[PDB]
């Protein structure tokens, strides 16, 4: 039983992941942003038990990390967002086992545009 | 990380087409899983030829430097974990 | 091999089946219950007999014992072993350990929330002379006193291998026999109340279910309890007791005292268990055994015709001295409301024929004690008993189970016993007692034991009329000195009433409990004589057999000693002879010491009352050479803590000359000595001198009773003189016998005390006493004096009342009514952990010399927590508690197995908590490290001096630092640089240097090391004794290193060189070789390869043809072609894993680098997982997060990293996050097993 989530809105170009079932902390989360048409890129690794990421050059200036402990949930904050995708999993510390992307994100609808 | 030949669709029970090819020497640390319209994302190839949990016993093979019936309409992109930056694939899309 | 066992109430003590708190609705206790299971829930059945005791627990050596607690009571509870080795994890006691709060979970268990595990290893285990299974206990160990006094106590049985042996479960039975007292008053529950005296938790014989089957043997694992003094006989009606190999008429048992004790059921029928102490509160001690079925030459005749009759019987046949502020007149002149010294009593008196109209021989020196009565095993003793007296009387014996009527074997009437049945003032009775196997000797104890007669038809009260007389009882003049310690109490003597009518003014004068009157009856007589009335010759040379017994009112044990004397005791030479009531004991001693003795009590306040008497005998290579004063000083018995006074004490001091100024000082090796003389060590045949000069205020003497004067002055028999003047010096010398000196059967130094003896108790008090060893053979030599194979040290067991120290009035220095401050439960001298000087290497076996001293209050039942040690009496026995009696010495040897800090308790519950404990230090020899002084861990504002020459700053003494100017210098003489290590830490040697000034050569060529714990208590290093102090030799020159060693290792927190000898400038870079104090901080075999290359296992490994970058090569500093570990990719997810096949301590990770081609690669940033298993893993987390640890800053540098607070794991993983160029691993692991 290894579950994970994702709350399920846009805004205007230029503003500024949930699981249970497993060990929150010792396990690492990924982010994704799969551009519209293309395929799937790469965000970065967040170790919510401690802080270290290792994000990619790409997202470098957007894709900033943050979590809490004690209610198993980890954001992802961007600012000035540009005119929207389609799109976390979960990877483990060491080398061996076979939690490695076996839980794939719920999906989330992001729009950029001033309808 | 592309996909070869990212477009050769079939049917249900043949051989098709969905190969990968990475741009450096990974050794290993290649999968291969699938993807559903509504957004559903689940996984089975890891480790190059290694079997899933709650996925059948169908699918799988590797070589340096290449690797790889039912509800059969997805975009196979495959997954390079040998070192930061990781990536997925281009895309092998299909339809029935 | 791995026993689980699961351990974890009202009771009024006479109604059985309480114990149903398993499933009936018809004082506040908590026990130790067993368990079926590891879920906590099920309670089993436990037998009617165990009653409150904890589970028995049987094992095995080699196994392991997995005990899992559970506490469910009001208030918390510990798990303490008692004679298993421990990893301190499983200590259950809290204490000043210097131990991690993960360790001090057993220290205390919470409500709720314990497993312990126990090792036994094989030098845990029984010795072949040893019972098939030593009998040990468990407790709770918070509050001792509160812990006992509540239920907490269950029994421990370390047998021998091969407990899978098909016993005839017919047999076998063996039920341990806790004898418990509790003070329910003060117990953990209450608010005086009552102090009950049980056997097994019941008391008034109501013990259901200890049935034994007929023609077999039973075995007993007897465990006495008890959170005060208080001694218990423990005697079985028909039955004798076996214990070691000696038959023993009663169970000499006293608290935390520990037996197998074997006896055999002749007799069907049911007899009665009871403790025999005169006071009636002990009077709780009784039970029943029944005993049933199960399943599947030529002997001599003795007549001897006695009669109980009645005379004037004199206690003091020679004037004692009118002068009445001494007591001495009260129990013995004539006048006012005083009786005197004939008070009619009834004896024993054999006459010679059938008429009775004629006596036998008298003899002076027996006096009142009746015929002599001699018997070999198989003989029989026709006693014709015929009365004369006024009360029916009676003759029994104590000792011999067979005895019926003469011709037939059916009694009179309605007498269960022969034992109540009297004799009435002018009839006959014949006897018929018959002298079988299981009354006599085993071999191994010696030739004649002595047992004694009375009648019984009231046991007290005509015991104390004088109804007593000698038996013997042996194996297949002439019989002779028989010595009886009786106190008899006139104011039950039946003739009481008549006696008052004779000899009082009035007998008007009632009073009756009037309480001096009453006590100046209780006559302490030796034999029938008082305050030196009994005095007997004896000649010179006479090897001399003594029959002792102890019957009397009494009610507390005595301590017997004879002066200047030595005799034979278990086939072995003491010193005092421990005797409890109605006991008797046989020694056998050669009179080689002329002069008059006195023989006498020691026990305090018998002797000055009476018990006396005098035994004027008379006829008819090297020499090691001792300075010793006895000198005046001020002592606190202990500083640390609790609201400080400080209280006047003598003590005895070794000095070097003749000249007594120069005190050779003592430190390390002697430093726990405290209130304690100097060790005195001599060999044997080789003599001994000792110049001894009083300083001090009183006058004192040095006495030993080894002290053997020579036969001058002819003229009589000569009181020795002895009583040095405070300020006389007197000398006294002896040659030392075979006789005074360990038999070849025991270990290879015997020991002896050594003490003033013009007041006895007054003046021990005061403070002069020291050990006297007497080694064996040719083991004790060098210029050391000392066996040197061996670790020694002395503790003095004693509870100093500062009251009774004759300096006690010079202690007006208080300021302007109760004792319990000016009391102190001392060790040497020192109270609550506070005794230094306890220094022990890894493994190296150490004998203890033990000995207590005093008021009969001392029976401490000491124990080595965690460990056991080897007692030898010509057999050796396993124990872990020895049951220490006062005036006795004796010699023990341990191994300590682990390393730690460890406690040395006396498990008198009272006593520890009024602080009579301390501790040990023992560490691993292989446990040197540097301390960082090198490596800059030491930061440089903890180096400190006193003078500096200039910008040459102590900040610069840091081995190997270059340059320039590069080290600390002085052109001061007297100097010292100073180092604070920064906490208590273990120095075992000091690595030296110096520095070249352009073209000087600057170096100490001699130094000395001084140190400190609090920062101004600094004491020179005087180590491995040499002199007056040590005088280490220093460097050469400019490069070279000097490595001296600490081979007594420092303890200090604060070090201090003082140069004493330089070439042209006191100059030095050092660094500080050691060890915390814990051992955790060597290396477990990276560097030595100790972890062989498969224990090494990574998750890929990069190969191609010409590298190999496989993981058993990542080792700390190796050199050469592709020296360290390379994932076969690289990515944070990776990691190195290290099985090192057992769960170990790891407090630390050193790290490192490579050099490779030109292009550098190190490692950043990693973590760490951990696993007991390899299937499971944990970040080791801490204040709340996943720890990420500092990398590398370069390819060639190693850092340390230590683990705080340290995980515990047989499995260790790292995984690297972030790195530079190429991940790149070699380390060491810091730690301990
Ligand atoms: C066990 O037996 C005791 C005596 O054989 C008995 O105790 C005595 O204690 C009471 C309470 O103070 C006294 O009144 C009485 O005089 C004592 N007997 C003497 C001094 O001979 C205990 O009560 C008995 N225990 C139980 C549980 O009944
Ligand atoms: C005093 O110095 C001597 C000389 O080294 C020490 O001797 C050896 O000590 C080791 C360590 O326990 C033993 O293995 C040897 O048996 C000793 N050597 C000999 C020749 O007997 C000695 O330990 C030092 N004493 C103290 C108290 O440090
Ligand atoms: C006696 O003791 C005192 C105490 O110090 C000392 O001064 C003196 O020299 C000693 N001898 C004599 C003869 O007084
Ligand atoms: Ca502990
Ligand atoms: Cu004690
Ligand atoms: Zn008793």
């Amino acid at each position: 039983q290894v579950q994970l989530q994702q709350s399920g809105e846009l805004m205007k170009p230029g503003a500024s992941c949930k699981a249970t079932g497993y060990t929150f902390s010792s396990y690492w989360i990924e982010w994704v942003k799969q551009r519209p048409g293309h395929g799937l890129e790469w965000i970065g690794e967040i170790l919510p038990g401690s802080g270290s990421t290792n994000y990619n050059e790409r997202f470098k200036g957007k894709a900033s990390f943050t979590a809490d402990s004690s209610s198993n949930t980890a954001y992802m904050q961007l600012s000035s967002l540009t005119s929207s995708a389609v799109y976390c999993t979960r990877t483990s510390y060491y080398f061996g086992s076979s939690y490695d992307f076996d839980v794939w994100g719920a999906g989330t609808t992001v729009t950029v545009s001033s309808a | 990380m592309t996909q070869s030949p990212s477009s050769l669709s079939a049917s249900l029970g043949e051989r098709v087409s969905l190969t990968c090819r990475a741009s450096q020497e990974i050794s290993g640390y290649l999968s291969w899983l699938q993807q559903k319209p509504d957004g559903t994302i689940k996984r089975l190839i890891y480790a190059a030829s290694t079997l899933d949990s709650s996925v059948p016993k169908r699918f799988g093979s590797r070589s340096g430097s290449d690797y790889s019936d039912s509800e059969d309409f997805a975009v196979y992109y495959c997954l390079q974990y040998a070192s930061y930056p990781y990536t997925f694939g281009g895309g092998t899309k299909v339809e029935i | 091999a791995i026993r689980r066992y699961y351990l974890g109430l009202s009771w009024d003590y006479r109604q059985s089946e309480l114990l149903r708190e398993l499933h009936d609705t018809r004082y506040k206790k908590t026990v130790f219950v067993e368990f079926t299971d590891q879920l906590f829930s099920v309670a089993r059945p436990r037998p009617p007999w165990m009653g409150l005791l904890g589970p028995t627990i049987q094992a095995e050596v080699y196994d392991t014992v997995v005990v899992t607690l559970k506490n469910m009571a009001s208030h918390p509870v510990s798990l303490h072993a008692v004679g298993v080795s421990f990893w301190k994890s499983s200590e259950g006691a809290e204490y000043e350990d210097h131990t991690s709060q993960r360790e001090k979970e057993d220290d205390k268990v919470l409500p709720g929330k314990q497993t312990y595990v126990w090792q036994v290893l094989k030098e845990n285990g029984p010795t072949a002379s040893d019972p098939p299974c030593l009998t040990y206990s468990y407790l709770s160990h918070v509050d001792l006193v509160k812990d006992l006094n509540s239920g907490l106590i269950g029994a421990l049985l370390v047998c021998r291998e091969g407990s899978l042996t098909r016993e005839r479960t017919q047999n076998l039975h063996e039920f341990v026999l806790l004898f418990a007292v509790f003070d329910e008053g003060k117990s953990w529950h209450s608010a005086a109340q009552p102090a009950m005296h049980t056997v097994n938790g019941y008391v008034n014989r109501s013990l259901p279910g200890l049935i034994g089957c007929h023609k077999k043997s039973v075995y007993w694992h007897v465990i006495g309890m008890g959170t005060s003094p208080e001694v218990h006989s423990i005697f079985l009606e028909g039955h004798t007791f076996l214990v070691r190999h000696h038959r023993q008429a009663s169970l000499e048992i006293s608290p935390l005292t520990f037996l197998t004790a074997q006896t055999f059921l002749m007799d069907l029928g049911q007899f009665l268990l009871f403790c025999h102490i005169s006071s009636h509160h002990h009077g709780g001690m009784e039970a029943h055994v029944r005993v049933e079925s199960c399943a599947e030459k030529h002997p001599k005749t003795w007549v001897h015709y006695i009669a109980a009759e009645e005379e004037d019987w004199d206690y003091a046949p020679l004037v004692l001295a009118p002068d009445d502020r001494s007591y001495k007149s009260q129990y013995l002149n004539n006048g006012p409301q005083r009786i005197g010294r004939k008070y009619k009593k009834v004896r024993f008196m054999a006459y010679t024929d059938e008429t009775f109209k004629t006596r036998e021989a008298i003899q002076h020196e027996s006096g009142i004690l009746g015929p002599l009565l001699y018997g070999e095993v198989g003989d029989t003793l026709l006693i014709i008993f015929k009365n004369q007296a006024s009360r029916p009387y009676n003759i029994y014996p104590h000792g011999i189970t067979d005895v019926r009527p003469l011709y037939s074997r059916r009694l009179p009437k309605g007498v269960k016993h022969l034992k109540d049945f009297p004799i009435l003032p002018g009839e006959i009775f014949k006897y018929k007692w018959t002298v079988t196997v299981e009354d006599g000797p085993t071999k191994s104890d010696p030739r004649c034991l002595t047992r004694y007669y009375s009648s019984f038809v009231n046991m007290e009260r005509d015991l104390a009329s004088g109804l007593i007389g000698p038996l013997l009882i042996c194996y297949k003049s002439d019989k002779r000195n028989v010595i009886l310690f009786s106190v008899f109490d006139e104011n039950r003597s039946w003739y009481l009433t008549e006696n008052i009518q004779r000899f009082l003014p009035n007998p008007a004068g009632v009073q009756l409990e009037d309480p001096e009157f009453q006590a100046s009856n209780i006559m302490h007589s030796i034999n029938g004589y008082v305050f030196d009335s009994l005095q007997l010759s004896v000649c010179l040379h006479e090897v001399a057999y003594w029959y002792i017994l102890s019957i009397g009112a009494q009610t507390d044990f005595l301590s017997v000693f004879f002066s200047g004397y030595t005799f034979k005791h278990k086939m072995v030479y003491e010193d005092t002879l421990t005797l409890f009531p109605f006991s008797g004991e046989t020694v056998f001693m050669s009179m080689e010491n002329p002069g008059l003795w006195i023989l006498g009590c020691h026990n305090s306040d018998f002797r000055n009352r009476g018990m006396t008497a005098l035994l004027k005998v008379s006829s008819c290579k090297r020499t090691r050479h001792y300075f010793i004063a006895a000198v005046e000083q001020l002592w606190d018995y202990g500083m640390s803590e609790s609201p400080v006074p400080r209280f006047k004490k003598v003590v005895f001091r070794e000095f070097a000359d003749g000249s007594f100024t120069q005190p050779s000082y003592r430190g390390e090796l002697n430093k726990h000595l405290g209130l304690l003389g100097p060790y005195i060590r001599a060999e044997v045949e080789d003599n001994i001198m000792v110049t001894f000069k009083n300083q001090a205020s009183r006058p004192y003497s040095f006495y030993s009773s080894l002290i053997s004067y020579p036969d001058d002055q002819e003229q009589g028999a000569e009181p020795r003189h002895n009583f040095v003047q405070p300020n006389e010096t007197r000398t006294y010398f002896w040659k030392v016998q075979h006789h005074m000196a360990p038999t070849e059967d025991e270990f290879d130094c015997k020991a002896w005390a050594y003490f003033s003896d013009v007041d006895l108790e007054k003046d021990v008090h005061s403070g002069l006493i020291g050990p006297l060893l007497i080694c064996r053979a040719n083991t004790l030599n060098a210029a050391h004096g000392r066996q040197v194979t061996v670790q020694e040290f002395a503790l003095f067991f004693t509870i100093f009342d500062e009251t009774k120290s004759w300096y006690f009035t010079e202690n007006v220095e208080r300021n302007c009514t109760l004792k319990e401050n000016y009391r102190f439960h001392a060790i040497n001298g020192y109270v609550m952990d506070t005794l230094p000087g306890l220094v022990m290497a890894q493994n190296q076996r150490i004998r203890w010399y033990l000995l207590s001293m005093g008021s009969n209050e001392n029976i401490h039942s000491i124990h080595f927590s965690g460990h056991v040690f080897s007692v030898r009496k010509k057999e050796e026995y396993k124990m872990a508690v020895y049951n220490l009696y006062p005036g006795v010495f004796e010699t023990v040897e341990m191994l300590p197995s682990k390393v730690g800090i460890w406690r040395i308790e006396c498990l008198i519950g009272e006593h520890l908590q009024a602080g009579m404990s301390t501790t040990f230090l023992v560490y691993s020899k292989k446990c040197q490290t540097p301390l960082g002084m090198a490596s800059g861990h030491i930061r440089d504002f903890q180096i400190t001096a006193s003078g500096q020459y200039g910008q040459w700053a102590p900040k610069l003494a840091r081995l190997h630092y270059s340059g320039s100017i590069n080290a600390w210098s002085t052109k001061e003489p007297f100097s010292w640089i100073k180092v604070d290590l920064l906490a208590p830490m273990i120095i075992h040697g000091i690595k030296t240097q110096g520095a070249r000034q352009k073209f000087s050569s600057l170096y100490i060529s001699q130094f000395i090391i001084m140190y400190s714990l609090d920062g101004k208590k600094w004491q020179t290093y005087r180590g491995n004794s040499t002199g007056t102090l040590m005088v280490f030799f220093g460097n050469v020159d400019s490069s070279g290193i000097k490595h001296n060693i600490f081979n007594p290792p420092i303890i200090a927190r604060y070090i201090r060189l003082h140069p004493t000898h330089y070439s042209i400038r006191s100059t030095l870079r050092m660094e500080l070789m050691g060890c915390d104090l814990n051992s955790c901080s060597m290396p477990l075999g990276m560097e030595s390869k100790a972890i062989s290359d498969a224990q090494i296992t990574a998750s890929s490994y990069f190969t191609n043809m010409f590298a190999t970058w496989s993981p058993s090569k990542a080792r700390l500093h190796l050199q050469g072609r592709s020296n360290a570990w390379r994932p076969q990719v690289n990515n944070p997810k990776e990691w190195l894993q290290v099985d090192f096949q057992k769960t170990m301590k790891v407090t630390g990770v050193t790290t490192q680098g490579v050099k490779s081609l030109l292009t550098s690669m190190y490692v950043k940033e990693f973590l760490i997982s951990s696993s007991q298993d390899g299937h499971q893993w944990t970040l080791f987390f801490q204040n709340g997060k996943v720890k990420v640890f500092q990398g590398n800053q370069d390819s060639f540098t190693p850092v340390v990293n230590s683990l705080d607070p340290p995980l515990l794991t047989r499995y260790l993983r790292i995984h690297p996050q972030s790195w530079v160029h190429q991940i790149a691993l070699r380390m060491e692991v810091l730690g301990c097993e």
